[PDB]
């Protein structure tokens, strides 16, 4: 065990003396009170520890401890429906511990040592168990509980629990060479865990909000990112992600943020409901909640271990959704502590290693078969925050370079009250040609070709808004005017979307589709009409458009009739008229 | 087209003056960090 | 304990700093005094210690020291503050002393004035809806008790005026929410920070009329008093506030008068350290460090009192972007944003209602609270208002006869609006005023256009005109 | 309206400001009488001790010429010199191996060091 | 009018009478117990 | 020191109809007029020093160009005061550092100015303070910084130049004096972009 | 120097010319950034003004003597440019501006020199 005392402190940083034999990127405990800290810099007899916790009233001459082992995370079942900090600590205890207020310095348990689950073994003596193999199952909310063996162990079973309650401490397996594996097992935050093979993304990750899985969807196991300057509404499109998204489980990632927003989460996902098992919403979330007042190095701490508890409930053969809060936040907190590491920096003050940083935490997302030949995915969506709505600034571009689909929120719209307010123009997505099959299988044959009309028409308004700007929209011939028209009309029709309504907040696919196709019929026979002498104003005052614009607030079974009768009463309303 | 090249030549300008000010005091970091790491040799 | 220990051997003095050497026996944080050869005692903190030497950052202004004569001593390892319900009718300077003339208080607690986080566990959802008498901040951007909401100024507009009206205003509607009929006043905590004459002289003024001094703590750092002050005065205003409101449940309301000025002081205390900076040399902690203060706000599960925030800050070249206003917003839950242009119109209060915000305002409104048309009465009035001002940039190109008689009608809904719902100038208008006059504005528009309202409140609350509310 | 309150408040607050600095100024003069107790140097001894005991390796010990008899049996047996000063009253000042750090501990000292701490003792002792 | 400025001004001078008798009460032990403690 | 701060109550009258009618400025407080080069910047300058109703009028030229204070010792004492019999310059005090004589002294001018203000106003006057230029005192400190080594802030400015700034603004203002007697010190400052 | 020298020690009126101040000021920028100082506003360096003063302000007349200093420098605005540093501070410094304009150039007029934007 090395031990040394401190010999410099300033800000979160900690300088110890004596600390010959110890090891880059080691966990230690600074001062006599025992805060947690991790080693960045060893030099000749010294070294330079980043501190956790804050560090006021310390004082030089306090031993330093290293324990020798690098940030690790417990993982086993206890970890739904909970609420942790950004090295793991349950925030319940903390309060029931400390009152209303965070105090440094407590020590506690990530999973509950008392609460006994229900074993059920699933192998037999003498087998051959091999590292990902899942030994039994306990209950957990509903869900079943693998409990698999650490990826470094292997060898042949001697003895298994019969069966019955036990708590996570107890060795319900033992094998011929002595280990025992219980339930749970630690793994270093920065060592990606192990798979088998990397699949293809051919299945769309299902959000519920219809510009995002029409024009810019995201494959199962991809990733996208969301900047937008403040006020653009970013909280709620993540929060809307959370609540509405196909995946089994949500990991949501509070790196740096608001305390409300934990709040909120925390006051009302037990009242929803999940869409997939019925259960309340809170039974399929994890939060790492690592506010803004809270110890700046901390913030790494936090996306680390959300993404390797992500990794293992994939490796459970689920899908997860991973939600990271904001990672400019991140990037600060590496340029703070570089500050004082006395570093030479990169662009703006970012130590260089940033990028490198970045991409090797979005590369763990995706679809792989497990090391137990099962199909699990992470599907990560980050958040950025430029600073004064820049988007050169080198976060952002770093970002752009790695991302899968990249969805760009803009302030003009936020203005206008109209939400989403992701920028059409600005955005693109990458999953598009190899998500085809799905759809025309699970959707409709002609989704593609739907959906590439609605882009095209997008862009050519896009081009005609040029002249609208410099001569007046009046000036325009009347087949212009129609495509500015049903622009206007595709936008605040389909694009809007209402995130407080009780029913437009999440939208099937099939309505989309629905919505889609009645647009382009309309928008086709206008076009018809227009080459037959009838003028652009009346048909304006067509008022099948209050069926148009009202059809997104009916409810998914009240809707295929409502688009059948639709559909005729589009072509009446102009059959009819002759 | 002169008012909007007038306000691109002073973007541009306030644009350059800013990252001249960042290189003057990186150079002077890097001093600072040569002198100190050799004061200590 | 009780004995005091003093170290001589200061080696440097320049600026705002002091090396001391051999003062291991120093804890970083530490409150130190500074004594002179003519006996005057000044303050300072400890920001970096080592076996070699300590850092220390002088308060006052280091006229007169020497390197021979002047002594460094130790007053306390964490630098606390001490608190009393018995300050509730006094003044003091930035650093917490007495400047109207009375002696000390008696301390009931003495507690750290950098505070420690919220649990987000122990938190509470700020629900209560605050009536500021204002109207395009009563139905456009709510404010309910418990947010952080600043106010983004520029350097002629009258935002001390806002925030007097809001002080001499605020209340809870107990009646609407069927909830409680205490209806007990704010507690105002009020922290200037490098404040003029003038705009302190308005503010004393402004109290003393409305009789909200007994029940006041004012802190007053003039623009006269030292820079390096500024670092203290937020976190000791916030530690009052937080202290009466989580032990005596009061409901208090904190007013930082110009974060500006702080975040100046800011910035000259890390550039004499030569931080890596922000970008336009503010330090690259700068968010953290305000995050500590904004943060100090909400309310607590369990208990009744609160505490709401209305930081006042001046972007300097009236510039959304500054690092200063960018980093405020990506903090607080929205923002109010005055304007220059309806300013100079003599339009009061000059809130352009557009690049404002409330994000807690859904928390708050609707049925079983203000009434179930608000939140569709606020938008709508958002498109049309956003419509208006298009129009306008149309007729800046294309002349106003081109136009038709639709777009008239959104550029007459646009000027009505800005002439009679946005300038009230002084007078206290109701929830249901507010709500009255914005229905009047909305009649001009076609009964068919009203297209994020639904049919019902149409039917029972179209039709009114403006000269029945008033002529 | 409520000027009147603040008249009484003010009342209020500065009479109990005035009693308090009475027991104050009974204490600063109950101690500055304390040299001519049979007390006396016994207290002084304790005193110079734990302010050697702050200093770890002291050079020397100031103290009040009139008191200095009282201060000679203690330090030889650790070694820190003796020297004698009229400034200093009521108790003895250490000095650091330097000669850059210092330790007093006169009584006033501790008095203004600890009356704020014991403020709240004295107002719920002698109010309620 | 004045007649609350009258009121209060007896409120005043009547409450600081009351305080600074109820202090001369235990003044004696006040006093004794600081002593008490700022000793060594 | 004074003994107390009023609130300004009566008009500082520079005889120029646009700044009086306009954009009043009250007997104790404070007006910037910043102008670019060949704004006649230096002709309203010399007006206000001409026609103001203050008692005494102390004009700080600091860092500018020395005909200017040439004109003012030539034309002064040929112009009548309009409040008393007197000429002119029997009123009016010069601290005059131009542009070509040493930098460091031009923060040196600025204090001296106002200190003498502060005097006269104690005395029971109504002084008006004219700083010819506030750009000059801000690079006079951008140079000393510079040879200090330390840290610029945005325009390689120093990082406390607002505080000077302040602090040298706040000076102003109607008060009582600690003789009793009232009076007052108005400052218009000049800059240049 | 010899302008000095003859107007106050002989009673000549002197006309001095200068014929471009921008090379001046660019020899000046390329010197001052040898000695490592603190750049200003294109990279000129930030004691320009003082240095142009120390030139500009050695005209004029003094009082008891008959000779006189008249200075006409000649600068070339870059990129016809009002505000760039170089005109920008010699406005600070002088009486007024002689200012020549391009249209009476393309006219054919000489020397083409506007009458409304210049001044004494």
């Amino acid at each position: 065990m090395i031990q040394g005392v401190i010999q410099k402190i300033a800000g979160p940083a900690v300088i110890a003396k004596g600390m010959l034999g110890a090891r880059m990127y080691d966990i230690c405990k600074v001062g006599e009170e025992g805060l947690v800290g991790e080693i960045i810099r060893l030099d000749g007899d010294t070294a330079f520890v980043q501190v956790y916790e804050d560090t006021s009233g310390l004082k030089v001459g306090e031993p330093v401890v290293s324990t020798g082992l690098p940030l690790a995370v417990e993982l086993g079942p206890g970890m739904l429906n909970g609420i942790y900090d950004g090295i793991q600590r349950p925030l319940e205890r903390i309060r029931e511990k400390t009152g209303i207020y965070i105090t440094r310095g407590v020590v506690v348990h990530a999973l509950d040592r008392e609460k006994k689950w229900a074993w059920t073994p699933m192998v037999k003596p003498g087998d051959e168990v091999r590292g990902g193999m899942v030994l039994g199952t306990v209950p957990e909310f509903g869900f079943t509980h693998k409990i698999l063996v650490p990826p470094d162990v292997r060898g042949r079973v001697k003895e298994v629990k019969p069966a019955g309650e036990y708590t996570v401490e107890e060795p319900v397996v033992v094998l011929e060479d002595g280990t025992e594996l219980k339930m749970y097992h630690t793994w270093p935050v920065r060592r990606a865990r192990p798979v088998q093979r990397k699949l293809d993304p051919n299945t769309p990750f299902l959000t519920g909000m219809r510009i995002l899985d029409v024009l810019f969807p995201v494959a199962m196991g991809g990733t996208a990112a969301i900047p937008g300057p403040f006020g653009a509404g970013k909280s709620v499109t993540q929060q809307s992600l959370a609540k509405w998204s196909n995946a089994d489980v949500v990991v949501y990632v509070g790196c740096g943020e608001r305390g409300n927003e934990m709040t909120d989460v925390l006051v009302e996902f037990p009242e929803l409901t999940d869409p997939k098992t019925g259960g309340p919403l809170m039974h399929r979330t994890v939060l790492i909640a690592n506010t803004s007042n809270m110890p700046v190095a901390a913030r790494e701490a936090s996306i680390y271990v959300g993404v390797t508890i992500a990794e293992y409930f994939r490796d459970q053969g689920f899908s997860v959704a991973l939600m990271a809060d904001s990672t400019s936040r991140w990037a600060e907190a590496l340029r703070e502590i570089s500050s004082r590491l006395e570093e030479m920096p990169a662009e703006e003050g970012y130590p260089p290693y940033l990028a490198a940083r970045l991409a090797a935490f979005y590369e763990r997302a995706g679809k792989v078969i497990t090391l137990g030949g099962e199909e699990g995915a992470v599907t990560i969506v980050g958040a950025v925050s430029p600073p004064g709505g820049d988007m050169s600034e080198p976060v952002t571009q770093s970002t752009l370079r790695i991302v899968g689909a990249f969805w760009r929120l803009d302030a003009s719209l936020a203005f206008r009250r109209h939400f989403p307010a992701i920028n059409w123009n600005g955005s693109y997505s990458l999953f598009t040609s190899a998500l085809d099959p799905w759809y025309r299988e699970n959707v409709a044959e002609d989704y593609p070709e739907l959906r590439d009309a609605i882009s095209e028409l997008l862009q050519r308004e896009a081009g005609l808004q040029e002249i609208v700007q410099l001569v007046g929209p009046d000036a325009l011939q009347d087949a212009e005017r129609l495509v500015i028209e049903v622009g206007r009309i595709i936008r605040e029709d389909f694009l809007q979307q209402n995130a407080y309504h009780e029913v437009d907040a999440y939208c099937s696919m099939k309505k989309a589709y629905g919505i889609m196709k009645m647009i382009l019929a309309f928008y086709k026979e206008a076009e018809a009409a227009i080459k037959r002498g009838v003028s652009i104003d009346e048909i304006l005052q067509l008022p099948v458009l209050e069926r148009i614009g009202r059809a997104r607030y009916v409810s998914e079974e009240e809707f295929p009739a409502y688009f059948e009768e639709a559909m005729k009463e589009i072509q009446g309303a102009f059959k009819a008229l002759a | 087209i002169p008012g909007i090249r007038a306000q691109i030549r002073f973007i541009q300008q306030v644009l350059e003056q800013r990252e001249r000010e960042d290189t003057f005091r990186l150079k002077r970091i890097k001093g600072k960090i040569e002198a100190r790491e050799a004061e200590e040799e | 304990d009780l004995l005091k220990k003093e170290y001589t051997g200061i080696t440097y003095i320049s600026g705002p700093l002091l090396f001391v050497e051999n003062a291991k026996d120093l804890a970083y944080g530490a409150i130190v005094d500074i004594k002179d050869g003519t006996g005057r005692v000044r303050g300072g903190q400890v920001i970096e210690v080592s076996e070699e030497y300590a850092v220390i950052q002088v308060f006052e202004e280091t006229t007169g020291l020497d390197l021979a004569t002047t002594s460094v001593s130790l007053v306390e390892d964490v630098a606390r503050l001490g608190v009393s319900k018995e300050m509730l009718g006094r003044r003091f300077n930035g650093i917490g002393k007495p400047i109207d003339g009375l002696p000390p208080i008696t301390p009931e607690k003495r507690l750290p004035i950098t505070g420690l986080p919220l649990n987000p566990v122990a938190r509470r959802k700020p629900e209560q809806f605050i009536q500021t008498g204002i109207s395009t901040i009563d139905v456009m951007n709510t404010l309910v008790r418990g947010q952080k909401l600043p106010i983004f100024s520029g350097s002629g507009l009258p935002a001390n005026e806002i925030a007097a009206q809001i002080a001499r205003q605020a209340t809870v509607r107990p009646d609407l929410s069927g909830e409680g009929e205490k209806e007990e006043p704010f507690a105002v905590v009020f922290a200037a920070m490098g404040i003029t004459q003038r705009e302190l002289s308005y503010f004393i003024q402004e109290f003393e009329r409305t009789g909200a001094l007994s029940r006041s703590v004012l802190f007053l750092n003039k623009a006269d008093d030292p820079t390096i002050e500024r670092i203290l005065t937020p976190r000791m205003a916030l530690t009052v506030a937080e202290y009466l409101a989580f032990e005596h449940d009061y409901h208090v309301l904190v007013i930082l008068t110009d974060m500006t000025n702080y975040c100046e002081a800011l910035r000259e205390i890390g550039a004499a350290r030569e931080e890596i900076p922000g970008r336009r040399g503010y330090p690259g902690y700068m968010y953290t460090d305000l995050a500590t203060i904004y943060e100090r706000a909400g309310v607590v599960e369990g208990k009744k009192g609160s505490v709401t925030q209305i930081p006042i800050l001046s972007m300097p070249d009236d510039d959304r972007t500054h690092p200063i206003p960018d980093l405020t917003g990506y903090i607080t839950e929205g923002q109010i944003q005055l304007s220059r242009e309806l300013h100079r119109k003599g339009i009061y209060p000059p809130i352009d209602p557009l690049p404002s915000l409330s994000r807690l305002m859904n928390n708050g409104v609707g049925k079983g609270k203000t009434r179930e048309d608000h939140k569709q009465v606020s938008d709508q009035l958002y498109s049309a208002y956003a419509n208006g001002v298009d129009i306008r940039k149309l007729v800046a190109i294309i002349g106003e006869d081109a136009l038709t008689e639709n777009d008239r009608r959104y550029l007459q809904f646009a000027d009505a609006f800005e002439r009679f719902f946005i300038n009230q100038g002084q007078q206290n208008r109701s929830i249901e005023e507010s709500l009255q006059i914005a229905w009047a504005l909305l009649s001009m528009l076609p009964q068919g256009e009203l297209k994020r309202i639904s049919k019902d409140h149409i039917g029972k609350y179209y039709g009114q005109k403006l000269e029945e509310i008033w002529g | 309206e409520s000027a009147g309150e603040l008249l009484v408040a003010t009342a209020r607050t500065q009479a109990r400001g005035e009693v308090l600095e009475e027991v104050r100024r009974r204490v600063r003069e109950a101690l500055e009488a304390l040299p001519q107790k049979p007390e006396w140097p016994e207290v002084v001894r304790k005193l110079a001790l734990e302010a050697l005991e702050a200093l770890p390796g002291a050079k020397a010990l100031v103290a009040n010429p009139e008191d200095l008899p009282h201060l000679e049996a203690l330090a030889r047996e650790r070694g820190v010199e003796l020297q004698a000063e009229p400034a200093l009253r009521l108790g003895v000042r250490a000095v650091g191996a330097e000669g850059k750090t210092q330790v007093e501990n006169s009584l006033l000292a501790r008095l203004d060091r600890a009356w704020d701490a014991l403020s709240s003792k004295v107002a719920q002792a002698l109010w309620g | 009018t004045e007649a609350l400025l009258a009121r209060y001004r007896e409120r005043a001078e009547a409450e600081a009478k009351a305080v600074r008798e109820k202090a001369m009460a235990r003044l004696d032990e006040a006093v004794a117990l600081v002593l008490k403690e700022v000793l060594p």
